[PDB]
């Protein structure tokens, strides 16, 4: 109804990438995690938590894709 | 609105 745009994009493009991640589309799943990442700005938290789920060769096209 | 969505944006 207001702001809070950003929130809707952030969780969606982190819903779609898990998806795709999921599907073995780990280019378009990367690239919509980063998409998210790049709306944080203190993305820290985040990419702990993402380094704890991804396995580590997905968790390293995400750091590249940055 | 929905909570999820501030919830999960928090950490940024």
């Amino acid at each position: 109804k207001d702001a809070e745009a950003v929130q809707k994009f952030f969780l969606e493009e982190i819903q779609l990438g898990e998806e795709l991640l999921a599907q073995g589309d780990y280019e378009k799943g990367v690239d919509h995690l980063t998409n998210a990442i790049a709306v944080c700005g203190q993305p820290q938290q985040l990419l702990q938590v993402l380094q704890q789920t991804l396995p580590p060769p997905v968790f390293q096209m995400l750091l590249t894709k940055l | 609105p929905r909570l999820s969505r501030l919830l999960s944006y928090a950490g940024c």
